[PDB]
Parts: C-alpha cells; structure tokens; sequence
C-alpha cells in the first residue's frame, strides 16, 4: 500500500525499465540508485507523507523498499 | 539500537557515553547551544597549507570532547599508541567508557571504499570480542550505522596502515568518562547549567581570529554567524555558471569539485545542527522548561536548510543556492527567538 | 625585463618594492633564509570544522619574506583594510616608504584570463604610478605573467571593493613601509650575512612542531630530515594513479582525483619557490665572496628538477611520474644538506 507507493516511485530511477524491482532488493549497498536518486525519495517523502530528519537517513531505512515503506509508516505515525 | 548521528565521531561518544549512563546527544550536544562561522583565508605570507578560501559552520562549539569531560570529571584523550599497546589499551579504556579507534575508509568493508582512504580517515568503536575470537565494530556515522565484525589481525592492520596518508598509526581517542554515583545522580543538573552557559556564550556574540600555516582561521558567534555565513557564501555564486559548462579545464573542474565539497562539508554541519536543536528540544522537555519556548522548532529550522544544502551540493544551481540562504536565515531568525526565550526561564 | 618575478606573485611583487628601497630581496631576503620544511593538515582533537582533508606539502620560506624585510630594512609589512575613498591616498602614501600589495580577485586582472571564477586565493599586484592617460600601472610579479598592466583608476576601484567578496580582498593592501635608514642601508649585506648563518644554523637544528587548530593539527619539520619525511608521507597518495587511470570516476571519485592532483600543483609551485631561494642563496654566498670556498654544488638545480618532476606528474597522474617526483626530491634533499654544511663552515 505504502509498499505500492514506494515501488512506484522507484521504478523510473532504476538503470532500466526492466530493472527486477521487489520488496527486498538491495537499492544503495548493490548501486543500483545513488544520491541523486536518494534525493528523489527524501523530496516524495517530504511533499506527500512527513518530513524525514537527518536521524531517518541510514541505509538500514533507505536499502529496501520494504525498509522505506516502514520507514515512512513509522514516521507517519 | 546502535547510537549514530551526522557526524561519525559524535555518533561513536553517544555509545560510549550510553555504556556509562550518559545521553550524549541530550544532555552533552543538547546541552551545548551554538552557532558559529568559521572562514580560513589569506592572512600573513607565508601560509603553505592556505589551499583555498574556505568557508563553513559550526554548531559543536567548545565539542563534546570538552563538556563530556568535566560533565563526567573525566577525560577524553588523544593518543597515537604504540602497536604493542593497542589491544591492552582497548580492554583497559572499556571499564570506565571506551576508545575511538580510527581507521581508513578502505579497512572498512561496509564503506565500499576499496580504492581510497577518503578525504579524511574514519572512526569506530571497539566493543569487545564475540565468541568467535572477532571484534565487534559500532559504525556512529548515521547512513552506515550499526555492528560488524572484524579480525583481530584486520584491526591491527586497520590501526597500522601502510602506507598512512591520514597518520591513523594506533590513533585513538580514549574516554575515561564513567561518573561517580554522586555525579550520576545529578547529570540533569550540569546540563541544566550547561544549557544556561552556552545560551549566555551565544548572545555573548564574541569573534576572534589566528594566523595559522594553513591560513588566518576567523570564527564569529552567536546570533550573526548564520547572516554572516550567508553573506560570504554569496562569493561562491560563480559556481552555478561555472558547473553548468560541459568543457571544463582541469583547473576550472577542480573549482567545481572544492566548491561542491565546500557545500557538502556545509551541509553535514547543517544535518549536526538539526541533530544538536533536536536534543536541545529534548533536554528542554525533561527539564519541564518546554513551557516558556513555546513551540518554536529551530530543530526543523536547520532540518529545512540541511535539505537545501543538500539539493544543491547535488545540483549547483542559482535556484537551490538561493534557497539554501533562505532556510540559513529563517533558521538565524528561529535560533535567536528560541535561545532569548529559553535563557529566560533559567 | 623591467619588472622582477618570481614563482610565488607575493614574493614578485615584494622583490619589485624592494627594490625602489635599495634591498635586492631574492639575494638579501629570500637567499639570505636557508630553508627547508614539510607541513603535514591532519585530524586532530574534535571539533576541526575547517578540516576537509589531510593535506601535506613543503616550504623552503621559512619564517618567510615579510618577517625577513620588516626586520633587516627597520620597516613593517602590515595588512590593513581601507575604505574605498581613502585607496589612492594609502597608495600615493605607501609608495612614499616603499610600496603596496594590493589584492585584487584573478577575475578582475584581464591579462590572467580568468573571468569566470575568483580562483582558488587572491591575487596581488603592486601598483607603480601613473600611465600617461592617467591609468595606474600594476606590476604583476608571477613569472608566467611578468610586466606592467595599466587599469583605470574607475576599474582599479572596482577591483579592490568587489561584491561578492569570497576571498575578502575589499580595500586589502600589504602597506610595505621599508625604506630603510642611511645607516641601516650600510648594514644590510652583514644583516644578509648574519641572517644567512642564522637560516642554516635554524635547519641543522631540525625543530619540529605540533598545533591544533580548527582547520586541523599542523605538524611540522624542519632540516635535513624534512623531504625524507614528506616523501614517506606523500606514498600515501599512491591510490591517486590506479583511480585517475579508471574511465568511469563517480562524482566522489572525480573529487578524490582533483582534490589529489591540486595537492601535487600546490607542492609542484612550492618546489618552484626551493629553486628560486636556492639560486638567491648562490647569488648571496658569490657576492660575500664565499662561491670559490663553498664549491660548485647546484641545490637550485635539484629543486628545478624536482618541480619539472611535479608538473609531469600534475599532468599525468601514473605510478612513475610519482617514483620520479620522489627521486628528484630525494636528489634534491641530498644537494641541499651537503650544500648547507659546507656553506655554514665557511661562514
């Protein structure tokens, strides 16, 4: 649901549009995305969900989208 | 839960000070309010280290190497320790807190640093051999956070490397920080007073100068730094233009790469300043003193210019650098109110 | 030519005001202060906000020019910022007892061709009288740019106030007030001579020294041991040649690469400055009458060698150009400490 949403955001800054894209696939620690694309999901993040502080940015939150769906949820209340 | 922040130093003193009923983050950072300038420039010849005009920000003031130390009433000391030593050194600083161990990033595989020892050398904190004869390694730097695991022969090479281009040679820094119960008991105390000091230092405003071989370091506090800082980072705008270009000489490109990094170095100080006004938010709550502050938020002040620094040491462009000094002020504007309101109540 | 150079624009620009004062600054100053030093930026005790990157290079200045000329002229070398309506009056003041550096950002020196940045540092220029049409004359005292330029007054203005200000030049002069006194003038070649025992006496010493700032611990050493010990520390860059020799460099590494190549072009320029003290310094031990004595060894003519090594190895960063870079400074290091030793017996 989240989940849905994260996985949405990401596909178009993957490498190729037939980049595999599951809830546990590796994002930063694989390179498969960089800082840019990390700058994406913190500005989708801070426009439709609640801003993330310095805290929330580890790779641990930032590695899966599974990990960014909890994250968000979390922080969402 | 591993304890982490934006800087990798801090985050390891916040585990360290957990082992010894301290919150570093609350009561040591949080209890240390700043804010501070810092330019190196050319000042009298021959300075053969001044490389470049340089600009950036501070909120750790004295540093939590000073206030853990007489918080605690004990010591947080430098060392290069002989290899012979090392280990010993490492049990013998866990009974009264811990050690900094200092390594290149290429020893650290979680780094994906194969191919560099980066800019500056890294930090972690020792925590004792597991079962299998390995170390545990704590990662204090927020994005890599959390425990890995390294072999007793990987750690002393990490410590003695060769070659040594940041002199990591058995670099430590030992906290023998533990209170006694009778400090313990009143560590919200000297925060509280703590708190009160360095409020005072703020508005005290003071500037100050030193002609150095690497440069005349100038430092302003207090509530003109952040307008200051914005005013001379007004001189790097030749960035923008310059980056835009696609044909860039190798002296151009270098231009480019020192003035990104000048922002990138910016906003890991801007990420601390968020991390440092959180846990003064903190200490205020658990003081009872939340009341008199209202509900002023320098924490998400700083939090908005940590993103705008971060937007454009990623695209370096008159848009975001724009607004980069929009957030700096409004966080000025933020900092100045909290900190007259909260020494108020003290 | 008409004006004097030197690798270093200061150094020019100081050797030009000297000059109208009666101090040859190369032979007297500069080769009077026997010099050789390795500077090592590196972490030290937290926090260090100023600290970006360990850095390491070398100086054969020493105490350096200014504290040199202030001393053997009885004068002062003094930084100061004036306001705008008081510039021309400091200038026509200043030439009175010696002369001006004025700085001024690169962008706003057209002959440097350097519009669309401030540089790394500012520059300097030594203003020099009038032109005809009423342009004052600026001395530039950088080797690659020797001579005079002539800006209008409106533009020399507009130079020394600019807005942004990075490397904060507004109104900045180095008021070099040096003329010496009758007497003094007739003492300079014994202050020379004094001076130059003195140098070679600080260098065999071989002090060190050890200073935290915010920028940074800066260690230091002096003597004989100083090259060995920077040549050791700079094997640490060897990382720089398999990742600039790699085709694909992240925005991290790009910066690796360029942050490494400038140490070597700032070093590279610090070897050029070696050869330029050495030679003054020969200049010096002939005019004493001490060349016969001494002997024929060249120590400017290692330190030449040395910078031509670095400016290969800035142009093309590669295992061999740094093993050549480090020979030469080796070679160097050896003339110099043979040199040394058997001018300090003779003096």
């Amino acid at each position: 649901s989240l989940l849905v949403d994260v996985l949405e955001l990401l596909r178009p800054l993957l490498p190729s549009a037939d980049t595999e894209l599951t809830p546990d696939t590796e994002l930063f620690s694989s390179q498969l995305l960089d800082s840019l694309a990390l700058e994406e999901i913190q500005a989708a993040i801070e426009s439709r969900w609640v801003p993330l502080p310095p805290e929330e940015l580890t790779l641990a939150n930032f590695n899966t989208p599974a990990a960014i769906a909890e994250t968000i949820a979390r922080t969402s209340t | 839960q591993t304890l982490h922040a934006p800087h990798s130093e801090v985050g390891c003193a916040a585990n360290v000070a957990r082992r010894v009923g301290v919150d570093l983050a609350r009561q040591v950072i949080g209890a240390h309010w700043a804010s501070r300038m810092l330019v190196r420039e050319v000042g009298t010849f021959p300075q053969p280290l001044l490389d470049r005009t340089q600009v950036t920000f501070s909120a750790q003031g004295e540093g939590w190497p000073a206030l853990l130390a007489r918080m605690t009433g004990g010591e947080v000391t430098s060392r290069h320790v002989p290899r012979e030593e090392l280990l010993s050194t490492l049990h013998a600083d866990r009974a009264e807190g811990g050690t900094l161990l200092f390594m290149e990033d290429r020893a650290c595989p979680w780094l994906d640093s194969a191919h560099s020892p980066g800019m500056l050398p890294h930090v972690v904190v020792p925590d004792g051999v597991a079962p299998d004869g390995s170390w545990q390694l704590i990662e204090g730097h927020s994005w890599w956070r959390g425990r890995y695991a390294m072999s007793e022969q990987d750690l002393l090479a990490a410590s003695y490397p060769d070659p040594d281009p940041h002199h990591v040679a058995g670099r430590v820094l030992s906290l023998r920080i533990r209170p006694s119960a009778e400090r313990a008991a009143q560590l919200d105390t000297l925060a509280r007073q703590e708190l009160a000091a360095g409020l005072r230092t703020y508005l005290a405003a003071e500037c100050g100068e030193t002609e150095t071989p690497a440069g005349r370091i100038v430092w302003a506090n207090g509530p003109q730094s952040v307008p200051l800082l914005v005013e001379r980072l007004r001189g790097w705008d030749y960035l923008c233009p310059l980056a835009a270009r696609n044909d860039l000489s190798t002296e151009h490109a270098r231009d480019v790469a020192l003035g990104r990094y000048l922002f990138l170095a910016l906003t890991d100080e801007l990420a601390f300043a968020a991390y440092a006004r959180a846990g003064t938010l903190r200490l205020v709550e658990g003081l009872g003193l939340a009341g008199a502050v209202g509900g002023l938020r320098p924490d998400e002040a700083w939090r908005l210019a940590w993103r705008s620094g971060q937007k454009l040491y990623r695209r370096l462009d008159r848009q975001n650098l724009s607004a980069l000094f929009s957030a700096l002020e409004k966080a000025a504007e933020v900092d100045v109110e909290y900190a007259r309101r909260l020494l108020k109540e003290l």
